[PDB]
DNA sequence: TTCACGGTTTCCTGTTATTGT
DNA sequence: AAACAATAACAGGAAACCGTG
């Protein structure tokens, strides 16, 4: 039990969140919501803010890892889609 | 009107008892927030924003980059530089001001 | 008086550096 | 020695806020 939620890394979690989506892409906000709805540990960390230490870890994993790529989303608002790299770097 | 952040930092940088938490580096008008939480605390008290912290103070510093008031010294933690004409406002050179405040160089 | 504006303050998304496990 | 976690510095968009002219 390396982490509080199990042996999965953050990156493995985000991967599962994105793969769970119909279109194989989510916004950062949607990734946050998935974590809260889907990972028992995070179930009661829902109404917290981006300073949350684990939200920071998610942003941090999304930019650090080449397996995640950012894609722009249509109108105004309204942040990037996060998707897996077809190459998986 | 209300004092502006850059004027506030100047005020602290011209008072020698403030040197423990914010100081000139000795290179021009380059300065260091050596204790940024203490600097933010004072800024919060002065403006009556009790939740002021460095994260927020720094964001106001970042709006100054385009207004050529203050710039970041890249790769140096908490180091910034006035890039406006301070000599005219203060009536002193960097060298003059540094002597006055007994600035040990970095 | 009300109004519009500048200068933040607050929050956020995203990228990066560093240090501990 | 290499991966991952934790945490923070930093850039800059968006929008709220608020004192002043
Ligand atoms: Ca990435």
């Amino acid at each position: 039990r390396r982490n509080a939620w199990g042996n999965l890394s953050y990156a493995d979690l985000i991967t599962k969140a994105i793969e769970s989506s119909a279109e194989k892409r989510l916004t950062l906000s949607q990734i946050y919501e998935w974590m809260v709805k889907s990972v028992p540990y995070f179930k009661d960390k829902g109404d917290s803010n981006s300073s949350a230490g684990w939200k920071n870890s998610i942003r941090h994993n999304l930019s650090l890892h080449s397996k995640f790529i950012r894609v722009q989303n249509e109108g105004t608002g309204k942040s990037s889609w996060w998707m897996l790299n077809p190459e998986g770097g | 009107g209300p004092i502006q952040l850059w004027q506030f930092l100047l005020e602290l940088l011209t008072d020698k008892s403030c040197q423990s938490f914010i100081s000139w580096t000795g290179d021009g008008w380059e300065f260091k927030l050596s204790d940024p939480d203490e600097v933010a605390r004072r800024w919060g008290k002065r403006k009556n924003k009790p939740k002021m912290n460095y994260e927020k103070l720094s964001r106001g510093l970042r709006y100054y980059y385009d207004k050529n008031i203050i710039h970041k010294t890249a790769g140096k933690r908490y180091v910034y530089r006035f890039v406006c004409d301070l000599q005219s406002l203060l009536g002193y050179t960097p060298e003059e001001l540094h002597a006055m405040l007994d600035v040990k160089p970095d």
